[PDB]
DNA sequence: GCAGACACTACGAGTACATA
DNA sequence: TTTATGTACTCGTAGTGTCTGC
């Protein structure tokens, strides 16, 4: 059993915050804070997969050197984080006498904040709010309302947006360029579109394609990687004609492998986040929709489930 | 030093002069903290002018970062008053509560001995800032009854029934959302003191996307500094937009917004979409829809089809109000299926208010049914036991 | 720059353990004379001074003042890890993040080096004062502590009177009554058991027991301690050790 | 009468025995044969390898004609271990491949006579082949010395690293509350045999182990007086613990990087 | 009317020890021929029978027959303070609705007195239609009360088969099995340890697992336990009093 | 060595969340 | 505030064990 090579995600992970794509604002904000040195607590948020730990780690490596060793706590879900046997944990850390350069901080990277109980973001309120001179904090959270609203207070809030295509394709350049692949133009729209925004599913594909097929055609990557599902369930439920929406349904859904039930919870997120037709249409479809869901859950997943909800949604849909 | 400080921390206020907002709350401190001892000297059996000679104790409520930890502090430390804290970082269980400042609720200050003219300044006063970061809570009431210390406490929800036991027994000073006039006279001063150029216009903004959070806004103020110290009326919206806080909303709120006709208007659904609807409802999924049920029909309805009276949008969301009955059983029962809640915020509190949404015929509703049922329980163990008794 | 060598890792731990209890930070500020340590309690009611003199060590080097505030929970931990019999070496490098304390065995060869990591204690200083205390009593330590820990069974408050010159202690309040007077024990024979009261006015001061037992659990380190008490000013519980002074401060009860 | 007979001088040596690694391990396939029986487990965690060997010298008497696979649990195990006097003397019986033990908990001599069994449990999984290699290092320290070190580090990190160079023992543990660096010189004694700090040298060593695995390595050390470790950087450490007749080793795997 | 003074504190806290997870409550019933208190179990297959003498427990005068309906735990909680020189006294007057329980000490003048609710349940049946048994055992309580608790940690069900020489005890469960055999043993010098099975006719009857650990929990009230075994009847696990005897009752519960 | 003291692991009752 | 399992967290308690001591 040979060493693996490390993956092309964790290989070209950026070491600096000028790799970092994507949300230039943002990024030329955490870099004059970098060359400033004060930075102030913040609180990191966005979709998954876009750039917001690795900019946390960066900026931690950049604004305190050989310190990082010992100059920066980094905590995650995998770490037991509760309210009693953490609180000292912090405490004492904050509470650590280290000698920085005079404008650098220690971090404590609370790494995945989101899941977080109530009362350990209690203590972490005035342990913030006491050793504000001494440690500076860094959530970083895909979903922001899980924090409470006295962290939010007294925090920077610093939202990530989803990367847009423009980044993403100069960055995949830039990997193909080190990394020396025979690429087409079609190829990498296709990683595009497949990747929606998200840059570790984009590389992931990268991988496989290469690593598959030596090229990275159109054809080799949708070989490989299924177009999302999302937009197959959104094309069928807009369609105009039963029998169309019934074949897309079966040939793209059913005979693709997918289960009746993530077709079902695909057509209520789709759904939900539809916005071209009327509100109240969008209410009965839903209505409909989770009746189906509630059949489905109840035990009975078949193909006549799914194809009656398509029948009702156009019913509603034609308007009688 | 500076440089290295936080700018909500080198711009902190250092007298009471420098508060924005809450000149009132602050004043009613300031003179209950200082007609205490003439309080104790009256045994506490009567009232004063304000009536600060009956209770011993007060506590402190209001949106965070608005200047209650300030002003405490601020208080404590112009009369002299040493100051002793416990907060959410160190245990506020009930032994330790009583292995804590217990003792320290009748002794001396030591360091008040060694610092020093400082006449009141050889005592406790007192700061359980965040008592909500909780049988701690009783333990506290015990000792609001009995201190022979001044005694404060600071939270943020005088609502939540954990600090129900607090309702006569601390006098009560409530915070509110500051004027904006105070804060752009103390953001301007910041400005011209920090070297970055601010527009007068802007702070009203700021204040109304911020929620009157005076800290969250010196951190924004920081944070644009960082990079663009300029700050006009262009990027006023792209800033709001980007810092707007995702402020959780309290049912009878949650009641009114879902019960608002505009948010269901063509013109209302292109910002606040059904996600949003969704995402609102989330917040508190065990109140919205008793709170939905109690008011959907004591209103006028604005969003009425043609051809439609009040009665049938009546019963068409009574409809799916069964409907959503029935999908709470599925989903609380043995079976337990967790995943149908989105289902659920449909089918109870989104359909049923987009067909009586509208101004209110009177006003709303606390729920009734949680006391009807509980009344109901009771009368059906009355019931049973004389069943029981008879047979 | 700092080479504080005990002969024993024995007093140490005994200073360490008697004063643990009540305060749980300390900022421990070495000199040329050798080592002052200021104490101040999470109550702030309590304050313990203690002062170590340079004979106590077997060898004293120092460069420059350097303080060094610690955990009282971490450092005891260390201490116990390490064995009684060896000799403590207290070592600090120019930055004072880190102490590096070491145990050296006689027997074999085992150096178990330690090291601690340093706390930022607030800036307050020690601010010792100086003022007049009207009694001054001195009694034995162990008969002493036995006497408070009867008395330690009822109410918290622990009232001291100086009335008729005689050595007068109250242990009464809402549970009950711990009124108990004790006798002076002068003994010619015995050194060790010798009582002396200035006697200057009776002067009355109470506190609470559930502290008191903290300052008498320090009583192994001195055979003799001393209660001196003020009119106005805290009172003093004063362990003469070998070398140098601990000394408890403990703010009255009103 | 029955086939496999293992009559134990006392109850108290399997009980020490059992209760040496019942905590770090669950599954346990015992391996009866003439020569002896053995007892090789693995943790939950597949990190830390239990080979347990009883040789024939520890049974009073012993006799097991054909090789039995004896698969079972260690928590019923110890439970019936836990009731029975402990000065009574055990005989383990087994049948032909059977589905279940019988633990004759005679009380004294006569009188009162037990009959615990536990169901046999059907462990698949064969022994594994992991007698030794060539170390790098071997030394060979005291129990309570080894036990005393592992508990005073423990408290410090949670990683201890066992670092060999040139002749000389070191334990380091950095954590938060500190840093242990806890040294041992090797040396011998003919006043005092059983305290002398054995060693041998090939390559030095740098290997870092978990603090719960070594508690419940130390845990193990009252069956024995010494305990002899093994590392090297291609093969986990080994811990073999000397019994009355046998050993029982511990192969703990190190952390990388 | 009723003088039932008690010797030691910590007697009659002993017997309500054994008395709590029997039953919840029971009637007592006292007599100048002794007290007698008789409860049945919530699944009505478990029979206390209580008997208390009148020449030990200090005097007993009991004037008039007395019947008093009380719980356990409120007695527990009064007797409480049990110390080893502290004694009894039990005062019930016209229209008893609380006992005042006086606690006087040899030790120290230190005095306590607490008043007892009494509930209306005036309920209490007393009958022992058997007293032939096939079997007749002797044994030392805390032997049994070890035996029957390894055995109930095995497995939930017990049985017993009586043989000719061998008290069999047997106990199958899906963990194992425990079949330990204990001999009629007897020994002069320890009367503790002593045991006899009389022997009429052979008993077969399986029992359960939280009646007998219910039974096993008064093991202090007596040195040696009489197990009493009678086939197609009711058992008798009478334990021994330094006056009276109390007697415990199980269904063999049998579905083959 | 028996007794107390000590801090440890183990256990049980209570609360709060459950879709983005 | 009812909901009605399963999960996770937190605290408190009861013993159980080895460690100091006279
Ligand atoms: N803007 C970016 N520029 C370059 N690489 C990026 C960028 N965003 C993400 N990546 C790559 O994404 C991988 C790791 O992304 P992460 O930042 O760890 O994901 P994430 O933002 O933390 O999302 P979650 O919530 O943790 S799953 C690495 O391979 C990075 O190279
Ligand atoms: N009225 C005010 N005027 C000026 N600065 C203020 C005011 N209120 C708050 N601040 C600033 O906000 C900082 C922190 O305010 P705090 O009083 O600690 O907030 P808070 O009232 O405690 O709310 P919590 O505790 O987070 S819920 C102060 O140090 C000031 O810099
Ligand atoms: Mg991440
Ligand atoms: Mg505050």
């Amino acid at each position: 059993t040979l060493s693996l090579q490390l993956p092309w995600v964790e290989k070209y992970r950026p070491q600096v915050l000028s790799d970092i794509v994507g949300n230039k604002e943002t990024i030329d904000r955490l870099q004059q804070i970098a060359k400033d040195g004060n930075m102030p607590h913040m609180i990191i948020s966005g979709m998954p997969g876009i750039g917001k730990t690795t900019s946390v780690h960066c900026l931690a490596h950049e604004l305190l050197g050989r310190s990082y060793a010992d100059g920066v706590l980094e905590l995650n879900a995998s770490d037991d984080r509760g309210i009693d046997v953490v609180r000292n944990q912090i405490k004492h850390f904050a509470q650590k006498k280290l000698h920085l350069p005079p404008g650098k901080h220690k971090i404590v990277i609370l790494d995945e904040a989101d899941s977080m109980t109530a009362g350990a973001q209690q203590a972490l309120r005035r342990t913030m709010e006491l050793y504000s001179n001494s440690t500076r904090f860094a959530f970083a959270c895909n979903q922001s309302n899980k924090i409470i609203e006295p962290l939010q207070s007294r925090c920077a809030i610093l939202r990530y947006s989803k990367l847009s295509d423009e980044d993403v394709l100069k960055r995949l350049l830039q990997i193909i360029k080190l990394e020396d692949v025979k690429y087409t133009n079609d190829g990498l729209e296709a990683i595009i579109f497949t990747a929606e925004g998200d840059m570790r599913q984009a590389i992931n594909n990268l991988q496989s394609t290469v690593a598959g097929h030596g090229l990275v055609n159109a054809d080799n990557v949708f070989k490989i990687v299924d177009s999302p599902h999302p937009l197959i369930v959104k094309k069928m439920l807009l369609a105009s004609n039963l029998e169309d929406s019934i074949q897309i349904l079966r040939t793209d859904l059913w005979k693709k492998g997918y289960s009746s039930i993530d077709i079902v919870t695909t057509s209520f997120r789709v759904t939900k986040n539809l916005a071209q037709v009327k509100e109240s249409v969008r209410l009965e479809m839903i209505k409909e929709i989770g009746l189906t869901h509630m059949r489905i859950l109840e035990g009975v997943g078949t193909y006549l489930q799914l194809a009656s909800m398509l029948a009702k949604i156009h019913k509603l849909n034609n308007k009688a | 030093r500076e440089e290295d400080k936080l700018w909500t921390v080198k711009y902190a206020p250092t007298n009471l002069q420098q508060v924005c907002g809450n000149k009132g709350s602050v004043m009613k401190l300031k003179n209950w903290l200082a007609n205490w001892e003439n309080s104790k000297k009256n045994s506490f059996k009567h009232a004063g002018k304000d009536g600060s000679g009956v209770f011993r104790a007060a506590m402190l409520y209001g949106p965070p970062g608005i200047g209650k930890t300030t002003a405490a502090h601020l208080v404590a430390q112009e009369l002299g008053y040493d100051i002793l804290e416990q907060n959410a970082s160190d245990v506020r269980s009930k032994t330790l509560l009583n292995a804590g400042v217990k003792n320290a609720l009748d002794n001396m200050s030591v360091v008040g001995y060694f610092k020093h003219q400082n006449l009141n300044g050889k005592h406790f006063v007192i700061i359980m800032d965040e008592v909500d970061g909780m049988g701690g809570v009783g333990q506290l009431a015990q000792f609001c009854r009995k201190t022979s210390t001044p005694l404060i406490l600071i939270c943020n929800e005088r609502n939540l029934p954990k600090m129900r036991p607090f309702d006569r027994v601390c006098l009560d000073i409530q915070f509110r959302r500051p004027d904006a006039n105070s804060i752009k006279s103390r953001l301007m001063t910041i400005a011209i003191r920090e070297k970055f150029k601010l527009d007068p216009n802007v702070i009203d903004r700021l204040i109304q996307t911020t929620r009157g959070d005076i800290r969250q806004v010196i951190n924004l103020l920081s944070t644009i500094s960082t990079t663009t110290k300029t700050i006009n009326h262009e990027n006023i919206n792209e800033i709001s937009k980007a810092w707007e806080k995702n402020i959780a909303l309290k049912p009878f709120d949650i009641a009114h917004k879902m019960l608002d006709g505009q948010i269901y208007s063509d013109i209302g659904s292109r910002n606040f979409t059904l996600n949003d609807k969704i995402a609102l409802y989330f917040d508190d999924f065990d109140f919205t829809p008793l709170m939905i049920q109690e008011n959907y029909l004591s209103t006028r309805p604005s969003v009425l089809k043609p051809g439609q009276s009040h009665l049938e949008a009546v019963a068409e969301a009574a409809n799916c109000i069964s409907l959503g009955d029935i999908v709470e059983k599925k989903i609380r029962s043995s079976e337990q299926l967790w995943s149908l809640l989105p289902l659920h915020a449909v089918l109870s509190s989104v359909y049923p208010a987009s067909k009586v949404a509208g101004h209110m015929a009177g006003r709303i509703n606390f729920t009734a049914w949680l006391g009807q049922n509980s009344k109901s329980a009771k009368y059906y163990r009355l019931l049973q036991e004389i069943h029981y008794h008879t047979r | 720059m700092l080479e504080a060598k005990f002969e024993e890792a024995s007093l140490f731990k005994r200073i360490i353990d008697g004063f643990k209890d009540c305060v749980q930070l300390v900022n421990f500020q070495c000199k040329e004379d050798g080592i002052i340590a200021q104490a101040v309690d999470d109550s702030r009611v309590l304050l313990v001074s203690l002062e170590i003199g340079v004979e106590a060590f077997q060898e004293y080097r120092c460069d420059h003042p350097v303080t060094l505030g610690m955990d009282l929970t971490s450092l005891s931990k260390i201490l116990r890890c390490g064995n009684n019999t060896d000799t403590l070496t207290l070592i600090a490098d120019n930055t004072p993040d880190s102490i590096i304390l070491l145990f050296e065995d006689t027997k074999k060869d085992r150096i178990a080096e330690y090291s601690l990591k340093l706390m930022d204690i607030d800036a307050d200083f020690l601010k010792i004062e100086e003022l007049q205390y009207d009694s001054t009593l001195s009694l034995p330590s162990s008969e002493f502590s036995k006497i408070v820990r009867d008395l330690s069974q009822l109410s918290d408050s622990i009232n001291i009177m100086i009335t008729k010159e005689t050595i007068k202690f109250v242990a009464d309040g809402d549970i009950g009554s711990g009124s108990v007077i004790i006798k002076p024990f002068v003994d010619m024979e015995h050194p060790e058991t010798s009582i002396k009261l200035e006697m200057d006015q009776p002067v009355d001061l109470t506190f609470g027991a559930k502290y008191l037992l903290d300052i008498i659990k320090g009583s192994s380190l001195s055979d003799r301690v001393g209660i001196r008490l003020s009119s106005e000013a805290p009172a003093l519980f004063q362990f003469d050790l070998k070398s140098g002074f601990l000394q408890f401060f403990l703010a009255p009860k009103f």
